[PDB]
């Protein structure tokens, strides 16, 4: 039996647009039936890949990586925005954090989450890019950021570019989706002095 | 916890510099904030002056530009307003307050498109004249026998003759607020303000009781406890 | 660019009032919204959309659409009659801060009140010192409009007269006061002196005499 994602696309459910709530994701399918989004602007890499790893899985599960309201103690987790509204109310994606100055502070960040799940973790994250450097300092408050996620098979340090972009869906910022499986046993690490859009649920699966 | 007060000079001459400083307490200016000076002329609506950073960039009034200069002190977690070349159109209540971080672009979350003054000082009152201070002379307002309302009457202060606004009063240092009301000043033709305080007293003991009003005057910087005994 | 804002509105105890803010300033930018009584500081009222901060009670909404934010007042209560400004960030330049006109609210149909009124006649004290203030005290009376006039035995007087606006009580009645400047000759030589306070068309008066 497949997976019904309704009006959502596989970027939405998996990204958790505050429009696919009532999808549920059950716990196995054969394919998924789509109608082809990212509220928030952006590219989403291996996007394609993506789509073909989760054609057809077994034991699927949605989990909580980083809960929201212990992981992240130093910094703000509340962002919001009209670009992911619900209810004609500004909303954020269900499975990702929108990590901001706490305290007018933005402290090194640096969290890991270990495999014990006995199966394949897809973990998912993003990167933001503001469009001008004044709120780069405002938000992240570091002028020359960096976003450092590794594991024993990934590693991977995203530079966040500050430039004047066209408008889309109201917006000039981006955010750029990026995720990597996590094999069972392993350690994903995450670290930030800002620009880091954080996992807040994530995956376990097997494939096939 | 954060709050602010405000202090300096009531009496200003013109041409002269007016100089206030906010005392902030309860956190540090250190912070994502906009420490902001607003005023407000008599009888007119909020005019907002200036912002500044605790690195000590700062953000003015076009209008009020090239006169403005708010300055941070993280020696003491206080900031400062400097307006210079006073006229009349100076004359005000002046007040500190707290704005929140913004951004220019369409890029941040929208807890960065607000703008607000959540925190507020309790304002200190400004005037650009020529005349000089004078402190003010306290007469008590004593009830006579045909003056009361039955088990209730009204005694009082009447403040005299000071210079610049404002008096504050309290009654028993704060102990007795029985309907107390201080009433707004009058201007008299001589350049000087008068102005009068109401506590509302029982009738019982007017013939033995005394009451203590608080007269306070900070732009001459007196204090006076004038006793109100029967008549 | 500005913020414009009626200067004047009134409501009827406990029906609906919507203030209007407007500005294009608004189109990236929230308003907020803050309360200011005579003789006190503004009280936010709205951080923005329709945030209050706490102890702000629940009859006060933000709404927003185009260039134009509205401040809502449900079942309006005598306290409300104040002064409401409303606030935002210029969306060009530097960015500074522009305050709306402020919109006036007059809440109508509040209880009316008679205005009771004591009149002090010169302290003794006062007195030693060669000066005489008569002070009329008027309180507890609503609508907070009143005319005073002073009589001399007799004969009407202005001259040496001050008197004050009507301002709120710590009870929402209003209250207010007038002073008689005399010297000590002008107050020994007549029989009496009264203050008489007209309130919605009735006449309050108070005498006093030096010799009692």
């Amino acid at each position: 039996a497949p997976l019904q994602l309704g009006n959502c696309s596989v970027a939405g459910w998996i990204l958790g647009n505050p429009e696919c709530e009532s999808l549920i994701s059950k716990e196995s399918w054969s394919y998924i039936v789509e109608t082809p989004g990212t509220c928030y602007p952006g590219y989403f890499a291996d996007y394609e890949e993506l789509r073909e790893q989760l054609s057809s899985v077994s034991s699927f599960e949605r989990f909580e990586i980083f809960p929201k309201e212990s992981s992240w103690p130093n910094h703000t987790v509340t962002g919001v925005t009209a670009s992911c509204s619900h209810n004609g109310k500004s909303s954020f994606y269900r499975n990702l954090l929108w990590l901001t100055e706490k305290n007018g502070l933005y402290p090194n960040l640096s969290n890991s989450y270990v495999n014990n799940k006995e199966k394949e973790v897809l973990v998912l994250w993003g990167v933001h890019h503001p469009s001008n450097i004044r709120d780069q300092r405002a938000i992240y408050h570091t002028e020359n950021a960096y976003v450092s996620v590794v594991s024993s098979h990934y590693s991977r340090r995203f530079t966040p570019e500050i430039a004047k972009r066209p408008k889309v869906r109201g917006q000039e910022g981006r955010i750029n989706y990026y995720w990597t499986l996590l094999e069972p046993g392993d350690t994903i690490i995450f670290e930030a002095n800002g620009n880091l859009i954080a996992p807040w649920y994530a995956f376990a699966l097997s494939r096939g | 916890q954060v709050q602010l007060q405000e202090s300096g000079p009531g009496l200003v001459k013109p041409s002269g510099t007016l100089s206030l400083t906010c005392a902030v307490s309860g956190g540090s200016i250190s912070s994502s904030n906009w420490w902001s000076w607003v005023r407000q002329p008599p009888g007119k609506g909020l005019e907002w002056i200036g912002e500044i950073y605790h690195s000590g960039s700062t953000n003015y009034n076009p209008s009020l530009k090239s006169r403005v200069t708010i300055s941070v002190d993280k020696s003491k977690n206080q900031f400062s307003l400097k307006l210079s070349s006073v006229t009349a159109a100076d004359t005000a209540v002046y007040y500190c307050a707290r704005a929140p971080p913004y951004c220019s672009s369409t890029s941040c979350p929208d807890d960065y498109y607000y703008y607000y003054m959540d925190v507020w000082g309790k304002g200190t009152t400004v005037t650009v004249s020529g005349a000089s201070t004078k402190g003010p002379s306290v007469f008590p307002l004593a009830p006579s026998s045909k003056s009361t309302s039955g088990g209730t009457a009204a005694l009082g202060c009447l403040v005299k003759d000071y210079f610049p606004e404002p008096v504050t009063v309290s009654w028993n240092s704060g102990a007795l607020t029985s309907g107390v009301h201080t009433f707004p000043a009058v201007l008299q033709s001589s350049g000087l303000y008068s102005l009068s305080s109401v506590v509302t007293v029982p009738s019982s003991s007017l013939g033995t009781q005394t009451y203590i009003c608080n007269v306070n005057h900070k732009p001459s910087n007196t204090k006076v406890d004038k006793r109100v005994e029967p008549k | 660019s500005e913020l414009t804002q009626d200067p004047a509105v009134s409501v009827a105890l406990g029906q609906t009032v919507r203030i209007t803010c407007q500005g294009d300033s608004l189109r990236s930018y929230y308003a907020s919204w803050y309360q200011q009584k005579p003789g006190q500081a503004p009280v936010l009222v709205i951080y923005g959309k329709n945030n209050r901060p706490s102890g702000i009670p629940d009859r006060f909404s933000g709404s927003s659409s185009g260039n134009t934010a509205s401040l809502t007042i449900t079942g309006a209560q005598a306290e409300d009659e104040a002064d409401y400004y409303c606030n935002s960030r210029d969306s060009s330049g530097n960015h500074p801060v522009v305050f709306g006109g402020g919109t006036k609210l007059t809440v109508l149909g509040q209880p009316k009140g008679a205005p009771s009124v004591t009149l002090f006649p010169p302290s003794s004290e006062e007195l030693q010192a060669n000066k005489a203030t008569l002070v009329c005290l008027i309180s507890d009376f609503y609508p907070g409009a009143v005319t005073v006039a002073w009589k001399a035995d007799s004969s009407p007087v202005k001259a040496g007269v001050e008197t004050t606006t009507p301002s709120k009580q710590s009870n929402n009645k209003y209250a207010a006061s007038s002073y008689l400047s005399l010297t000590p000759e002008q107050w020994k030589s007549h029989r009496s002196y009264s203050c008489q306070v007209t309130h919605e068309g009735s006449t309050v008066e108070k005498t006093v005499a030096p010799t009692e």
